[PDB]
């Protein structure tokens, strides 16, 4: 598992690998690690599937209680702050998951970074999955506030293709997800065995 | 029950024409100790259901309890409803399964026969909770021993009458006397028929020793 | 692990505090600030074990600032250490135990400034300086060696200055940058921070 | 440990040993193993000292309130099914053998052993106890049916005497107990009277 | 001490077509190295257009089953409608997560027709995660029969499906790995599912 | 595994099962578990495969370089004396099971031969995994001084039956008959079980795989 | 697992008069890439060839050996080898490290020297011979070869048939497991020439 | 597996029974358990069966040996000491119990047992193996000097008989030997003529 | 010698006015069984020296054997020279000593007795090779239950005679049957003097159990 | 934990590693040399146990330089580096094992540049670029980027920068300098130190 996320001018920008595995054997090639909870939020996966994806379907509807009730959407700091709460009480039971979680708001783009043992931090740029070390390298290299969109998309393409190329766990199809302020949208589906030869020649 | 200490060894039963019939030994042994020697493993529950069930022997007890104060109680009403051997064989196996995610199990092993409505039942409960039906049955080392010699007749004729069933039984009953640590030499069969339940013991098996004189 | 030095003059108490967040073999932030504001007058820093520090923190400051809102005055600094002391020693024995280290500093318009040290096991102490972490070892003989009680604040600052670099230089762990405010009689001021 | 309980037509003869160990020290030498549930009801107990004791009494006690209430002597098999419930309720804690043993006008003299387990069942003769391995060929091989009172008070000293020579955990006196309809009759064999 | 769990074996399989499902499994229950039975089928019936098929412990697997069928009834009753495979697919994932800390033993795959005619499997995990596929096998024989499905159907490594030539694999496939593995093969029990209702099937394998 | 053995008025019968499996996968489908010790005495092993082997090839030589300095036939009372010492030299991480049988000067000889050194002397015998469901066959059936044809009908019941009803062994039967004045092998005996026959057709047409690179290199 | 720290697959395949072997190329250290040019096939004669999978030291220490033992058997005896005898020497080599073995399942494929007979067969990590007529395998994938390969070989294969159906086994084979791949080679043998060829795989 | 031996004027009297089990599986139920280690000493065997066998191998040697330098036939005392020898020597190794029994000119018919541990005794009767628990009070009532030659075989089917009926680890049939100065008489009894 | 397997229980020793006596009782008990109940633990090494060993019989038995052969080699020389009863003591404190740091001990404590040239020795020796030399000895529980018995004697009157020693030692025997599980009621008793070793035996103590009868 | 990196281009060899010796908590030194010279054109680095690397380097030191000495000509990189592996090989399995890693670098004036790379258990690969140590994750992804076979020496340098920094800014150990050195035809000539 590798998924990296990074904010910029235009917004925020998350992508993610698509292979999960039992052990060595690969159980399949098309999981969907982007997890679509709103029109106007995104959650990753790493760690336990089933973990991630209940949590975060109860975090979908409290936030839609949340904006039923207040008449007002969610911010992603106070989304991120509910996250973290209900994974503390079940604090040394067993559970492994860590996301972030992207949006936008009145005070502009937003990235955060939960993961269970209750760690809760704001940023610029994170990573996270086992071949996260091999993403970090690429993206600190390349990575500039004042990129243009073409040119972020590429750079998140590149730095999961190098991630996969090196890790073993990691595999698959390059999924790519940007963060608008009007919602996000879904760019591009890109399969490894072809970016091999875009890139090598 | 963390331990199971007086244990019985091993229930067979076999299905043919009419009925059921099912067949146990007549020991409760402490470890390696053969304590007691004429203890009854071999229950009948109504007028065409009957019940086998080894492993620990407190446990088989309290189970005879439960089970036939629920007989008598569904029997009070007289409404004109029983229960079937499917009903039991059911009910034994939602009562162990619920035991066994308590970590608290019965350690014992079932086989329920019956006859109703025509048709023969013979069905197996295990301590965990699984559970199945066959056209023979045997718990324990008979697993091993006496199963191939029932599934080696049941294959070539696979509906017997009343007499090959019983003389199948003694069959096995030898075998597992000659192979056996835990065994004994009296055994007791009940068989379940359109008549009803009939229990006949203690019998006994006639053994042979020749191989002695060729060591 | 986290570093927190604190140091008591005459009429001021001078903190610092490291600035990363790291996980496994790799630094994940650089700016993370350790450093709650309980009071007008009072910081509580914490490190230790991940969540239950923010869990701890934040209890404490909403219990602080329900007190102020109650009653119309504030909490005193000596107040809000015992109240931490006391939840913390309650926590110990229950099923929910918190592994935190803590520094508290304050100054009270009679008392003058405060200084306060908590380790895990909830014993509370009253020093002049203090440390915690790894290069409280490292840092502890500097500060014995070089301090005064009659301190002024840029004699301190300079102090301070000489414990970071001896962390730079000898210590195992990359710790480039560190956060630096003074408490005084006119509140808490925000000082330049302390890069290498 | 060795407890024995033999049936005769109109009773049942009890016989047990008198020492309590605790390790290879010798506590107790002239302990009582035979206690009287009820009037005509005997118990004879091995295992823990504790978990015997209060099971006992607490048998005693339920015991005799049902007899209150019934107005009537009640039954040997009431006593031994008194004693399984409790036996197999806690047979996670309690480590406990017993001999049941009584005469009751239904159905004469009767003997139910509950073993370790909460185990019941009915026998002519029932050994019981740490020493009784040693003893289980001589009564097969000695007993008959139609014995009379006094050919079950020999033979139950016999082997118990045989038990005691051979195991480290039995020794002491010989009681004996006799319960038919007129009364129960108990005596001492000390040493001189011990069988050789 | 005491094991709450066994492993019985068991080999359950699912393709999804243009306008049907199929579901596959074979009919050997063991236990250790002995053989319990050769006619225990592991796939049950859930509504004229959804199969479910279970593999691993037994008792787990028995107690499942129930639970699912007792849950479709009250939906039924309170809701007037017969519940759909995506809904069944939702309510089974909230159920295997209510035990994440004594989990079922179970590997379940559920096949069926969605609601505008066009086959639909999905497949679980022992705590809850599911996920929308095109074909899956599991149990124990999974990693043998995988390779196949992937080379045959979708096309991988090479420069529709119909309902006999999907017949015609599965039938290939089981008499394939009845040749190496220890735990699979007496009888094979196919169901499809199609517009007209349920239909099955029964062929035979090794006895060995 | 499943081998057994029976004794009859004239000679020996033993027999034994073909697979071999890797924890749960079968490896080989057609292995040989009867082993030639000399012209009149063979083994059957279970257990490990490769100390079976090894141990039955060193007996054999050094029954070899014995008979052939005596100059007559073998016994078998000499091979169980060198297997079961070292055997026991060992002191048991030799996993080896072996039914050893044949006819000499004195007659039939069937002996069993356990890990750790201990022997039997016997009528008939079973080892293996499936023991148990072939020690019933010859509990029910076995008679003192039968014929050829039926003690080879009753090893391939006996073998048959620990076939189907256990895991570990399957296949076919093999059977050798050692006899005063012959030795039969058969290979196979019996054949109870086939593969089925494929019904689709998954050829791989010319051109099908992308290579990169190629080179040839003429002899 | 011991045998699962490097990964590794090789597999041997039987035709008519030909045979095929195959191996993938990868070394890494259990979730990281190393090289990807990793020798695991070698030659002991002109038709003869044994491949290695398990744990790369052991690999390269009884390739060593095997060679040692080989050359100076040839150089006394004063002809080739014969795939019994090697296989027996390699046996032999396995078993002598009873209670310390090599962690290393070797295959072995080639023709007769005399009458050009195909042999391919397949030994455990202590040394017990397992010879075959259709197929053997060996590495982490075992499982997925025996799948593909029950399916798609078939008797009297010629040397085309033959390639085309040991490189698809390989590649479908070697998709499915996380710790092998990165590229196949594949040797065919005949008797007048000897064809190698590395495969198109994904990278990943 | 249980095995005795009892002496009387003129000569020894030795029995076992014919069992050998592999857990709850009867391996062999046909075993004999008598080995003569010369021409008028026997060994009665119970513990592991490699053991028994080797060391019953190695002494049959070693006494043969030493019987032919000497030009005499052997004491009994000299294979019960090179039994002793062996047993004492590798007691971390071996789990053996051995009755050595035989008949010498120079002192009659003698009976020795050599337990686990290398210890050696000689007795009047002695009993071994893992059933003989059963059956010590019953050999304790039942023995007295004087008994004839077959006065010994009724007393031994019958202490065996016993001991088979209890233990699950004994069985089958039983296997009677009788040694004096004219030779070895030996006997089995099957089913019909065990006593019951 | 990792396990006992079968043990001895305890022997006494007391010093009188010209010699001294020991004591000990005939059983060895393996675990709680007291199998062997005529076994003698009391060796004579030469005509001045006696010795008396309790815990693995075995071992006891294999030191009896070095012992004898050591004390017959001597004597064959003819010199006028022999081994003193502190000379034995002396040899078997390093024979337990080398084989303590071998991890391979002999499980056994060892008691000597002698009277050599108008002076007794009474001598103590362990296990791990702990020894030494008091005017009253007592191994096993004889440590708890009769030491105290002696020890109490030996103050008072320093100074002893044969009968009060001989009384004092059968005191302490009864004692230690009432009291202790693995005891019997026949033992052993040896006397060395001027005139030269004499072993008397087996005895028997006469017990009371008057208290029975006031339970 | 220490740091290897090498990178080889068309005529050269590029090697770098770092300069602390650390002991628990606290740097010892910080000029430590981690690189041997084998020959005039043959570098050997090793990182890991302590003890270990140094004994095992200088016995490898000793064997090549006496091969030189007693033959009239040097080694060659391959030969080295499958002499190495076997000496590693060979001490895995017996009573002395060694906890090495280690890169060989070479020039050969017919073969060329060479780099080698032998973990702990003492498999031998060739690279064009290779990396020990947790900075090895961190820094291969960049050098996968970023390299190309026609690198020349400049470039390198300007990768091996590239590499450093991002190990400064990511990375949680403090490595302030680094050594580097490059092999040509001309033989082993030493750069100079980037430092932070």
């Amino acid at each position: 598992t590798t998924t990296l996320a990074f904010k910029f001018r235009h917004g925020v920008i998350v992508a993610a690998d698509s292979r999960a595995t039992a052990g060595a054997y690969i159980a399949s090639q098309t999981v969907k690690k982007v997890i679509e909870i709103n029109p106007y939020l995104l959650g990753t996966m790493a760690g336990g599937a089933a973990d991630c994806s209940f949590w975060e379907r109860l975090l979908a509807r409290q936030c839609r209680i949340y904006e039923l009730r207040n008449k007002e959407r969610i911010s992603v700091a106070a989304a991120s702050k509910l996250l973290a709460n209900m994974v503390y009480q079940y604090k040394g039971m067993g559970l492994s998951m860590g996301t972030m979680i992207c949006g936008w708001d009145k005070r502009g783009p937003g990235l955060y970074y939960v993961d269970s043992e209750g760690n809760r931090i704001s940023g610029a740029t994170f990573s996270v999955g086992s071949g996260s070390v091999y993403a970090y390298g690429v993206m600190d290299r390349g990575y500039s506030y004042d990129l243009e969109v073409e040119q972020a998309y590429d750079l998140a393409r590149r730095a999961i293709y190098q991630a996969t190329y090196r890790d073993a766990y990691s595999g698959g199809a390059v999924n790519l997800y940007h963060v608008r302020e009007d919602g996000w949208i879904r760019v591009s589906s890109d399969n490894v065995a072809d970016l091999h030869e875009k890139y090598s020649g | 029950t963390q331990n199971p200490m007086v244990t019985g060894t091993s229930v067979l039963g076999v299905k043919f024409e009419g009925g059921v019939v099912i067949a146990a030994d007549m020991l409760g042994s402490y470890g390696s100790l053969a304590r007691f020697r004429n203890i009854s493993r071999i229950m009948r529950v109504n007028n065409s259901t009957m019940l086998g069930a080894s492993g620990d022997y407190a446990d088989f007890q309290y189970l005879k309890q439960v089970l036939g104060q629920m007989v008598i109680d569904e029997e009070l009403l007289g409404d004109g409803h029983s229960y079937s051997p499917r009903a039991i064989h059911s009910w034994l196996t939602r009562a162990m399964y619920s035991r066994r995610s308590k970590m608290n199990p019965l350690w014992n092993t079932m086989v329920i026969g019956g006859y109703a409505d025509g048709e023969s039942f013979l069905g197996y409960v295990d301590m965990l909770g699984v559970a199945y039906e066959a056209p023979s049955l045997a718990t324990g080392y008979g697993a091993y021993l006496a199963q191939p010699l029932l599934r080696e007749v049941l294959e070539k004729q696979p509906v017997l009458s009343q007499t090959e069933a019983r003389d199948l039984v003694e069959r096995c009953m030898r075998v597992l006397y000659y192979r056996d640590a835990r065994s004994y030499n009296r055994f007791q069969t009940a068989t379940v028929t359109e008549k009803g339940v009939e229990i006949e013991g203690p019998l006994s098996t006639e053994t042979n020793w020749d191989i002695a004189h060729m060591i | 692990m986290e570093y927190l030095i604190g140091i008591q003059g005459p009429d001021y108490v001078l903190v610092a505090s490291d600035r990363v967040a790291a996980s496994n073999i790799v630094q994940m932030k650089d700016d993370h600030d350790k450093m709650f504001k309980m009071s007008e007058k009072i910081l509580l820093l914490c490190v230790g074990e991940a969540g239950d520090t923010v869990q701890f923190a934040e209890y404490i400051q909403k219990n602080v600032q329900l007190y102020k809102m109650r009653n119309g005055y504030e909490l005193s600094p000596t107040a809000a250490a015992n109240f931490t002391r006391r939840n913390l020693a309650d926590c110990l024995r229950s099923r929910t135990p918190y592994h935190v280290n803590l520094l508290l500093a304050g100054y009270d318009e009679h008392e003058g400034p405060a200084l306060y040290y908590m380790d895990y096991l909830a014993a509370l102490a009253k020093a002049p300086f203090a440390a915690h972490g790894y290069g409280a070892f490292l840092t502890l003989s500097i500060l014995d060696r070089y301090y005064t009680p009659t301190i002024s604040r840029e004699r301190a600052v300079e102090l301070l200055r000489k414990c970071l670099e001896e962390l730079q230089k000898r210590f195992i762990l990359n710790l480039p940058t560190f956060s630096v405010r003074i408490i005084d009689k006119n509140g808490i001021h925000d000082l330049d921070n302390i890069s290498f | 440990t060795t407890i024995m309980a033999v049936q005769f037509d109109g009773g049942v003869v009890l016989g047990a040993d008198s020492r309590t160990t605790t390790g290879s020290y010798i506590a107790n030498r002239v302990t009582d193993k035979l206690t009287p549930i009820h009037d005509r009801i005997f118990c004879c107990r091995s295992g823990s000292a504790a978990d015997t004791q209060a099971v006992a009494d607490a048998v005693t006690y339920q015991l005799g309130f049902h007899s209150i209430e019934l107005n009537e002597p009640p039954l040997v098999h009431t006593a031994a099914s008194l004693f399984k419930e409790m036996c197999y309720r806690y047979r996670e804690d309690l480590m406990a053998g017993i001999i049941i043993a009584g005469w009751d006008p239904q159905e004469g003299g009767q003997g139910y052993s509950v073993p370790m387990g909460g185990m019941m069942v009915r026998q002519s003769f029932a050994i019981g106890g740490s020493g009784s391995s040693y003893i289980y060929g001589y009564v097969d091989a000695t007993y008959r049916e139609g014995m009379t009172k006094e050919e079950c008070l020999q033979f139950t000293a016999n082997a118990l005497a045989l038990a005691m020579e051979r195991d480290g955990s039995s020794g002491g006196v010989i009681r004996l107990a006799a319960i038919a309809e007129s009364g129960v009759e108990r005596q001492v064999l000390l040493g001189d009277q011990i069988p050789k | 001490r005491f094991s709450p769990y066994v492993f019985n074996g068991g080999t359950i399989l699912a393709i999804a077509g243009e306008d049907f499902a199929i579901v596959a499994s074979d009919t050997r229950l063991s236990e250790g190295f002995s053989i319990h039975t050769r006619d225990s089928p592991k796939c049950y019936k859930l509504t004229d257009k959804t199969v479910i098929g279970c593999s691993g412990f037994h008792g787990d697997c028995l107690t499942l089953t129930k639970i699912i069928e007792a849950r479709l009834k009250m939906y039924k009753h309170s809701n007037n409608k017969a519940m759909t495979t995506g809904a069944i697919a939702a309510m089974l994932s909230t159920i295997l997560y209510s035990r994440r800390f004594f989990p079922y033993y179970v590997y379940n795959i559920i096949g069926g027709l969605d609601e505008e005619g066009k086959g639909a499997v999905y497949s679980f995990d022992p705590v809850g995660s599911y996920q929308r596929d095109s074909f899956k096998a599991g149990g124990s024989a999974s990693a043998m029969l995988q390779p196949l499905l992937d080379n045959q159907v979708g096309f991988k490594n090479m420069q529709p499906l119909s309902l006999d030539r999907a017949m015609r694999l599965v039938k290939d496939v089981f008499i394939s790995a009845a040749e190496r593995d220890v735990y699979t093969g007496d009888a094979l029990r196919i169901c499809i599912v199609t517009k007209e209702g349920i239909r099955e099937e029964t062929v035979s394998l090794r006895k060995d | 595994t499943t081998i057994a053995g029976v004794v009859y008025k004239d000679g020996i019968v033993l027999g034994a099962d073909t697979r071999a499996t890797e924890g749960m996968v079968v490896a080989d489908k057609n292995c040989s578990k009867i082993h030639f010790i000399s012209p009149n005495i063979y083994c059957c092993g279970a257990g490990t495969a490769a100390d079976t082997d090894m141990t039955t090839q060193l007996i054999s030589s050094n029954l070899e370089l014995h008979s052939l300095s005596t100059g007559r036939l073998p016994r078998v009372v000499t091979a169980n004396r060198m297997l079961k010492q070292m055997l026991f030299r060992y002191q048991g991480y030799i996993g080896a099971a072996l039914v050893l049988g044949g006819v000499d000067v004195t007659g039939p000889h069937l002996y069993s031969i356990y890990p750790h050194g201990s022997t039997d002397k016997l009528p008939y015998v079973t080892m293996g995994s499936g023991s148990l469901a072939a020690m019933a066959v010859f509990e029910d059936k076995f008679r003192p001084d039968m014929e050829e044809e039926e003690a080879k009908n009753l090893v391939s019941e006996a073998i048959a039956a620990g076939i189907f009803n256990d895991l570990g062994s399957g296949s076919n039967i093999d059977l050798c008959v050692i006899s005063k004045n012959k030795l039969d092998f058969l290979r196979p005996y019996t054949v109870p079980n086939k593969k089925g026959t494929r019904l689709g057709r998954y050829r791989c047409e010319k051109g099908t795989t992308a290579v990169l690179t190629e080179k040839i290199t003429p002899l | 697992s011991i045998m699962s720290y490097n990964g590794g697959a090789v597999m041997a395949m039987k035709g008519k008069n030909c045979v095929a072997i195959a191996a993938d190329r990868r070394f890494g250290i259990q979730a990281q890439m190393v090289t990807t040019d990793f020798q695991k096939i070698f030659p002991m004669g002109d038709r003869l060839y044994i491949g290695l999978a398990g744990l790369a030291t052991d690999v390269q220490t009884v390739a060593q050996r095997l060679k040692f033992r080989l050359n100076l058997y040839e150089l006394k005896e004063g002809r080739q080898i014969k795939p019994y005898t090697l296989m027996s020497m390699v046996a032999n080599l396995l078993y002598e490290k009873r209670f310390g073995p090599y962690y290393t399942e070797p295959v072995i494929a080639g023709l007769d020297p005399k009458t050009f007979k195909p042999f391919i067969c397949s030994l455990d990590l202590i040394g017990c011979p397992m010879v075959t007529d259709d197929f053997v395998v060996s590495g982490t994938c075992a499982e997925q070869m025996y799948g593909m390969c029950e399916s798609l070989w078939e008797p009297n294969m010629d040397p085309d048939h033959l390639f085309e159906t040991i490189s698809q086994a390989m590649l479908n084979a070697v998709d499915r497991d996380a710790v092998s791949g990165m590229g196949v080679i594949v040797h065919i043998i005949e008797k007048d020439k000897i064809t190698t060829r590395t495969l198109k795989a994904r990278m990943d």
